[PDB]
């Protein structure tokens, strides 16, 4: 239904995308002995097969099913850090706390982190010139559909206390139309998950106020309360101090 | 520590029976409880994780239930390969703790022991020790008491016993008890008696011999 | 088809150390962590500790902290449990086991075959084998009980057969008892037709591999 077009608003496929995905797969399987059964060439073939020779506004979650089977990974359900609009500090945290996982510390998340990719209708060519922007061109693009599909499975995997980092400086601390807000929160399984604990990260403001009563936090509390999951909210006033303190536990 | 209590300690059952055994935690463990099966002289086998989830290849007749403190393992129709010891384990928090186990054994009719007594051999008496052996052969149930008596004086601290695993063919147990004295102490006394108490005997039976007769 | 394979049985003096190996064979080994569990003779299961394979960080039960080291080197396919300052009460079968990683920690889905570790001051010794002769005091009507007493050996195990394995029906080979001496004692008995005792030869065959001791004992009435 999307209009045929050859130029997009977004950045092109990242330079050396095929080589980068293969190298990242090799590196991840070296770090994680429990994933050395993975054939990284086969993973790349499944990844390429998801988006090559398709109009990059007509991508479906089913297109990624071969990649999702090969990238199947058991991740410790009680050691998950979700995040929304604060990837920088979330990744700093799991670099310190190496027994904790964000989505981008899993094989598939690690492969795709900070990369862009798309193909072209009626050719076998990866488009290095431009790729669809989610806002300016179309929602159902290779990158957006990939992150939706892996994020749902990651959220489904969570148990016990799930932590989520949020940016307290933003106009919407919790945005319901974010990936966290529209996919991840709605796939936290009741009973399996005991509690969602929000960590609200503060910015530079001098008039530092309790952000855990913000209407968007009440919105998040309401969503997870209706899933029969307990809600907790923590103000993180000094994220620099938090990241130094986090080393102990 | 989280103390895991399994009940009953032993269960007598028949092929085709519905069998339910329980596991209780001293604190909340959510659904983080595992079940394991173990047979004599063999490694454990994993059955259940997360209270209700079957490990790959585990027959559908196995099921698990429980959240918080109280847990259940149910075998819907007991098969011959299911007679075994079952262990629960909490993995909620450290240390990881096991229940004391539930033995699922084969029910059969009460059978009194055949009681046999063996004086020491002449070859052993030359070496300066006397081992007197009392055999309780093919009895059920497993619960039995042996008391050694030497000239009607009750012995203590000078005997050891062991019991076979439940027999495959007839579902009975056997027990061997050895009284050990010096040759000097053996040659002082005359009447060596093995007194046996068991459900299949209406009163306790004594098997005895006179030394050198 | 994946299995965990451990090193063979160990016999150790008090104060020594034992290192037990645990290697995956025969398929995908995707365990997030390796866990160690022990079982003292006739007792239940006791958790010792665990190590996360990708991090090499270990959790230990308090009673094993400072006594146990777990290794799972990322550049080789073998895990190890080293237990030091061994005491007689460390006599047990030691199991390695794999956690899939659905949680940290998780249930184990795979077990090694186990490693028997005997801790004792005792020295290797072959058994003395004494007859348990059939008599009126070991006969019930048409059936007679006879046997062999396999006394004062170390370490476990001993194998007992009757008539070189030809007599298995009605044989009860009892679990060994550990005597106050530190040496094991075992009895093996068999029930036979009373009317056979004059004619049929009954011999117990005792093999103690650690001492290279083989004894054949003819059991006949007095």
């Amino acid at each position: 239904h999307h209009r045929w077009r050859q130029t997009w608003s977004g950045p092109g496929t990242t330079k050396r995308f095929p080589e980068t995905v293969l190298a990242r797969c090799v590196k991840y399987t070296e770090i994680h002995p429990e994933m050395r059964h993975v054939d990284c060439q086969s993973v790349w073939d499944a990844f390429k097969g998801a988006f090559i020779s398709k109009h990059p506004c007509d991508i479906t979650e089913e297109d990624y099913q071969p990649l999702m089977k090969l990238g199947t990974q058991t991740v410790p359900c009680n050691k998950i850090l979700l995040w929304s609009r604060i990837k920088d500090l979330a990744h700093q945290f799991t670099q310190v706390q190496r027994d904790m996982f964000t989505l981008e510390d899993t094989l598939l998340g690690y492969l795709a982190d900070d990369l862009t990719w798309c193909g072209e209708f009626a050719t076998s060519k990866i488009n290095y010139q431009s790729c669809p922007d989610w806002r300016k061109d179309c929602s159902n693009n290779p990158v957006s559909v990939f992150w939706k599909t892996v994020s749902r499975r990651f959220a489904e995997a969570a148990c016990d206390v799930v932590h989520v980092m949020l940016d307290g400086s933003r106009s919407k601390i919790f945005d319901k139309d974010s990936t966290f807000g529209s996919v991840e929160v709605h796939n936290l399984q009741p009973e399996k998950v005991q509690t969602l604990e929000a960590w609200v990260i503060h910015g530079g403001r001098e008039d530092s106020r309790d952000l855990c009563q913000d209407p968007t936090i009440k919105e998040l509390e309401s969503i997870i309360s209706k899933r029969n999951i307990q809600f907790s909210c923590k103000n993180i006033y000094r994220p620099d101090k938090f990241l130094q303190c986090v080393k102990n536990p | 520590d989280i103390q895991m209590t399994q009940s009953p300690s032993s269960l007598s059952a028949s092929v085709g029976d519905r069998v339910t055994i329980t596991c209780r935690a001293s604190q909340g463990i959510r659904s983080w409880l595992a079940w394991y099966q173990q047979k004599p002289e063999k490694a454990p086998k994993s059955l259940i994780y997360a209270a209700s989830s079957l490990q790959s290849g585990v027959p559908s007749r196995f099921s698990g239930s429980g959240s918080g403190t109280d847990f259940t393992l149910t075998i819907s129709s007991l098969q011959p390969e299911d007679f075994a010891t079952y262990y629960c384990q909490q993995y909620n928090s450290y240390p990881l703790t096991f229940g004391g186990g539930t033995k699922v054994e084969i029910k059969r009719t009460v059978a009194a022991p055949s009681v046999f007594i063996f004086p020491p051999s002449d070859e052993q008496l030359k070496s300066g020790t006397a081992s007197v052996v009392c055999l309780l052969n093919n009895f059920y149930p497993r619960e039995a008491k042996v008391q050694w008596k030497v000239d009607n004086a009750l012995q203590s601290g000078n005997s050891q016993e062991s019991v076979t695993e439940q027999d495959s063919k007839d579902s009975t147990y056997s027990l061997s008890s050895t009284l050990t004295l010096s040759k000097a102490d053996y040659e002082k006394h005359k009447v060596y008696a093995c007194e046996v108490t068991h459900q299949g005997l209406s009163s306790p039976v004594t098997k005895s011999f006179n030394r050198g007769e | 088809q994946v299995q965990l394979v451990q090193s063979g049985a160990e016999v150790k003096k008090p104060g020594s150390s034992v290192k037990v190996s645990c290697k995956a064979f025969g398929g995908t080994f995707s365990s997030y962590a390796i866990s160690w569990v022990r079982q003292a003779p006739g007792q239940g299961l006791e958790w010792m500790g665990r190590i996360i394979r990708f991090l090499g960080i270990a959790n230990y039960a308090q009673k094993f902290q400072g006594r146990v080291t777990l290794i799972a080197d990322k550049s080789t396919n073998t895990a190890y449990m080293e237990l030091s300052s061994l005491r007689s009460e460390d006599t047990a079968v030691y199991y390695c086991a794999g956690e899939p990683g659905e949680r940290d920690p998780d249930a184990v889905d795979i077990w090694g075959q186990g490693t028997m570790v005997t801790v004792s001051s005792a020295s290797t010794k072959g058994p003395s084998v004494f007859p348990l002769a059939p008599s009126s005091k070991s006969t019930s009507g048409g059936t007679a009980a006879l046997g062999c007493l396999v006394k004062d050996y170390f370490p476990e195990p001993v194998t007992v057969s009757w008539n070189s394995g030809a007599l298995t029906s009605g044989v009860h080979t009892f679990p060994a008892v550990l005597q106050s001496s530190g040496l094991y004692s075992l009895s093996s008995v068999v029930t036979v037709p009373s009317s056979s005792l004059g004619t049929q030869t009954y011999i117990c065959n005792v093999n103690h591999k650690p001492s290279n001791t083989k004894v054949d004992k003819r059991v006949e009435p007095k």
